[PDB]
């Protein structure tokens, strides 16, 4: 369980990440422990054996952020006469979650 | 101040002094580790520990990921080969030996190895051994031709786009033409599947073979054809690459409009994308430099190859063909700058150190040598004409008379009687015959420079015009017959001023010898009419001539990617 | 050429015959070392019996998979086939202990 | 002059 | 304001955490959702964690200093774990 | 400056003080991590008694064996019970 | 005419007599009172003697080719107990 | 005419190239042997690879008994000193 590189899953590995970091953005309450082990697989995903699986995180955070941006804009889209209220009510809630996404993937 | 180490690098000096304990958990540290736990090898000077691992494959496929400490692996890389072991040759040897047993494996695993193939062919294509990136690139090909599948060739085009770089560099144009139609098979191929593979890295390859054998009515056609299939999706050095090699075919072609507006481009991009202090930068200097050396940008030329030999320098260590190759211009931008003054001081030693490294690392009949021998002769040639001492003399020109049919006899056998650089190598000799007294051979040898260069380039080219220079300046002095010089020195002139105007450097000594050849006979009425063009000449180009230099000349490019591409391709 | 081995239960016989060599001829080599007839014996590639009248490169042994360095595999039966041993495991070394 | 372009 | 280091085994490492924020890994460990003082190292054991927080307290004040600064003790077999941990703690 | 691995069971605190610093005032700072009484517990410098008065330039460590680069430790334990319990400190772990 | 071999796990390997003329230590299995001639090679396992044989089909055809030879493949995980055959066979 | 290499040769191509995951393996094999080995690292250029199996005097010991190549042995043992490992100096 030591910091040492080893082969791991990503399908599972990101399953797991990804409940957080859908909550990360769109800010929510996340436990304690999660924040402490989210950051850990970071580590475990980007030091994978025997290839490091950083392109693969990187290409599916993307990805992930792909289809909550756009779930995200469709909704501002279809709440017509309050579109600024709206911007903002959810700006607020990703401007923050950017670098709240920025700290988790610092490694 | 005393900022205190970073515990990172702290804890990277706690493993070195003890690394013989922990020398296998190495290997099992994460590749960012890894690598600068290899760096402070070489920086502690231990380069035997630090040999002792690269030269296993799988250790250096690793230390090959870290892509922003590219510029330390090179560094360390030559290091290691002028420490001794041949890690390029053993890495070589060793991918190819296990490229093969993979032939009846399954594709998954066998796609690992042209990906290793390409960063580690790649990296020695960079490193410049040349020899050794060949045996890379032909064993990652053979497994691109075993499978069909559309992927398959996807890649065996990639492998025929490089196994035609490292043999133009490594000077193998006889097998350069097998690589291109050995290409054309997959690539047509390919194209008949419903994929259009870009034709335009891969034309670009022949913009410097053709190039290099002097065919540049056809690298001019090619040329042409590479820069059509540019497109932005490329990577950018795969965009560089074309630029260099396609201005190059333009400078020879006599034209210097287009050629600058490409390669001032070349090397604007160049420096964007990786700076200024990467090989591909340096590499795209020497070929700026190229054009800065024919339209006589002596001042700056010199400047733009000192400029390119240091980037190199700083990058790649000691003995290595890139650095061999940017001391080769240097060594002649000094000859060409130096010629009025005579100090040829760093001009030989940066022609000394071309022969030095490349004896070392390439074999005693490559052409390379040939090229590098080439100028060190002309520098021993104008020493013994500027030397008092008639003892030095004698015995300097004779030297100089070893390098030049030495280097003769290598482009002869690899470019043929009838080529630029054979006929380039008859003119050298038909100036050596002027000091070395052999005034006939020396006639000789200025009707076979004139009679061959001439045919195939035509009437009218920058060589050629030198060429006829030569051979004027012998009428001038040892025959005596005025009246050949008369037509030959007026064709001279004639050929400077369309494209180099009056300003030339040349020029200075083609009317110089008009007043020479007036002299004799007693004609005053044209001398004192070109004394007053030596005047114009005198001022004209040195109104015009201030220092400056071509890194801020490039400064930021108003010109994008397509605003070059396309202003070249419809003129 | 074509080479191959066929194995019955530990046997291992190393002959050669041309790409076009059929099927009945061979067995009559077979014949000098088991002592068998060769209407009794039959041989099996990949889980598949081969007729007499085909040929060596009518059945999938060309040359390039019956090479003299890798050459292809074919079972007999009158399958029990004897796994030859098994090598000692070499660590990775670059993987992680 | 000097020489020919290498 | 004091944070809580817990390594694998839970053997815990209380520490200033003006002294803590030298590392950008802790930096960004604390801040976002886990400002609530308290984080865990699933993976860091307390021996190299032991190391670390003596390094924290050697950087504060020994930064910019005008006097000669004595080299940090690493044991040889903790070197390597400790520069594994280097860059995961990024200090 | 004199630096401590003051210590309990599963607690490593880590403070700092001067070489004239009372012993006193570090258990103000142990009062300021864990909310506890200074009296609560029971400082066993080197596993012996430690006198919850003196200062830290006699207490048997200075600022040169006690610099940040390797620190001094002294035990540490809680009155349970009304009895005050005897040191618990354990080491870190056993890497190979 | 025929020369058979067999191995630790009792594995035969019946080839061609002149298949074997590469190796004199198996000349040396024929000669003596062994003049199929049985042969027992009990210290050299099957596994390895699967590659033993298969370098004599690769030896003979190979013998003053026109064309270039191509490498036989060893296994680097067969590479040592290969190796010990190569000089125990002398070939 | 192009005559096919030599399995003991073939073979010895494999344990060079395997060489790092082989390295203590190859301290037991006999004294015939050992001095192949550590002659394919100087024949390809290992100079470094080679100067830990030299500077070792339990192994260099078995290399010594090989008399027979013993004039391929002087060689080896100088190209060191001028690849800059002092392989006399650790043996000493
Ligand atoms: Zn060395």
């Amino acid at each position: 369980t030591s910091l040492k590189p080893r082969v791991v899953d990503f399908d599972e590995t990101w399953n797991k990440l990804l409940t957080t970091i859908k909550a990360v953005v769109m800010l929510e309450y996340v436990e304690r422990a999660t924040w402490n082990d989210r950051f850990s697989d970071i580590y475990a995903l980007c030091v994978a054996y025997p290839e490091p699986l950083g392109e693969r995180l990187y290409t599916e955070t993307k990805i992930f952020l792909e289809n909550h941006v756009r779930h995200l804009h469709k909704r501002v889209l279809e709440s017509e006469e309050q579109v600024l209220v709206m911007y903002h009510r959810y700006w607020e809630e990703y401007s923050k979650g950017a670098d709240y996404m920025d700290c988790l993937y610092r490694y | 101040e005393w900022i205190p180490e970073t515990l990172y690098n702290t804890a990277i000096s706690a493993v070195v002094d003890n690394y013989i304990r922990s020398r296998r958990d190495i290997r099992s540290l994460p590749e960012n580790i890894q690598f600068d736990v290899y760096y402070k090898l070489y920086q502690q000077g231990r380069l035997c520990q630090l040999g002792s691992e690269f030269c296993e494959l799988e250790v250096f496929a690793k230390v090959l990921r870290a892509l922003d400490k590219r510029h330390l692996l090179h560094h360390c890389f030559q290091a290691l080969m002028d420490h001794g072991v041949k890690v390029a040759s053993v890495l070589a040897y060793s991918f190819s030996r296990r490229c093969s047993y993979i032939a009846e494996s399954d594709a998954a695993v066998k796609e690992k190895a042209i990906q290793v193939g390409f960063v580690l062919g790649g990296f020695l294509s960079d490193a410049g051994w040349y020899s050794d990136a060949e045996k890379v690139f032909l064993s990652c090909l053979q497994l691109c031709t075993l499978h069909d599948e559309m992927l398959h060739w996807f890649r065996a085009v990639e492998c025929c786009v490089r196994l035609l770089h490292v043999r133009n560099g490594n000077c193998k144009y006889h097998l350069g033409e097998e690589t291109f139609k050995l290409a054309q098979t997959y690539m047509d191929k390919l194209s008949k599947h419903g994929q259009q593979a870009n034709k335009a890295a891969l034309y670009g390859e022949l913009c410097a073979l053709l190039f290099a054998k002097s065919h540049y009515d056809e690298a001019y056609k090619w040329c042409i054809e590479a820069m059509k299939e540019i497109t932005a999706g490329l990577p950018v050095k795969v965009v560089v690459d074309v630029l260099r090699q396609a201005s190059k075919a333009c400078v020879v072609k006599r034209e210097f409009k287009k050629a600058e507006q490409l390669i001032k481009h070349a090397v604007y991009l160049a420096r964007d994308h990786f700076g200024s202090k990467h090989p591909k930068y340096s590499d795209t200097l020497l070929d700026y430099g190229f054009y800065l050396l024919n339209v006589d940008n002596i001042c700056q030329s010199v400047a733009i190859y000192q400029a390119a030999l240091d980037i190199r320098q700083s990058v790649f260590g000691g003995k290595n063909i890139h650095v061999a190759t940017a001391h080769e211009d240097l060594a002649y931008s000094s000859y060409v700058h130096q010629y009025s003054s005579g100090k040829f001081d760093n001009a030989l030693f940066h022609a000394e150190r071309a022969i030095g490294i490349i004896t070392h690392i390439l074999p005693e009949d490559h052409l390379l040598l040939a090229s590098s021998k080439r100028v060190k002769a002309l520098i021993l040639e104008e020493i013994a004409i500027d030397c008092h001492n008639k003892e030095t003399e004698q015995r300097l020109l004779q030297e100089a008379h070893d390098l030049h049919l030495s280097s003769l006899q290598l482009a002869k056998k690899a470019f043929g009687e009838f080529n630029v650089q054979t006929a380039k190598h008859y003119g050298n000799l038909g100036r050596l015959y002027q000091s070395m007294r052999k005034f006939k051979e020396a006639e000789e040898m200025h009707i076979k420079a004139i009679q061959i260069k001439e045919q195939l380039l035509g009437q009218e080219d920058y060589e050629v015009a030198l060429s006829v220079g030569h051979l004027a300046s012998l009428y001038n002095y040892d025959m005596n017959q005025y009246e050949n010089a008369e037509k030959l020195y007026l064709r001279s002139i004639a050929i400077g001023k369309k494209l180099f105007g009056e300003g030339y450097s040349g020029l200075e000594y083609d009317y110089r010898g008009l007043i020479k050849l007036y002299n004799s006979i007693g004609n005053y009425e044209k001398v004192f009419e070109y004394h007053n063009v030596l005047s114009n000449w005198n001022r004209l180009r040195d109104r015009q001539y201030s220092v400056t230099d071509a890194l801020e000349d490039v400064s930021t490019s108003p010109q994008s990617t397509e605003e070059v591409v396309q202003s070249f391709l419809i003129s | 050429d074509v080479f191959l081995m066929i194995r019955r239960h530990k046997t291992t016989i190393f002959t050669d015959a041309k790409e076009s060599s059929t099927v009945f001829e061979l067995k009559r080599i077979v014949e000098g070392i088991l002592k068998r007839p060769p209407d009794e014996q039959r041989l099996y590639k990949d889980d598949q019996l081969l007729d007499d009248g085909k040929t060596l490169g009518e059945c999938g042994f060309t040359s390039q998979t019956a090479r003299p360095q890798a050459p292809a595999t074919v079972g007999l039966a009158f399958l029990c086939i004897e796994p030859f041993s098994s090598p000692p495991e070499l660590p990775d070394v670059m993987k992680p202990q | 002059n000097k020489g020919p372009a290498a | 304001m004091y944070v809580k280091l817990i390594s694998s085994d839970g053997h815990e490492f209380i520490v200033k955490r003006e002294h803590a924020l030298t590392s950008g890994t802790i930096k960004a460990m604390l801040s976002g959702p886990g400002q609530f003082n308290e984080v865990n190292f699933r993976e860091i054991p307390s021996h190299v964690l032991s190391k670390v927080c003596m390094y924290f307290t050697y950087k504060v004040r020994y930064t910019n200093s005008s006097t000669e600064i004595p080299e940090f003790p690493i044991a040889p077999e903790i070197a390597l774990e400790l520069l594994m941990a280097a860059n995961f703690l990024d200090c």
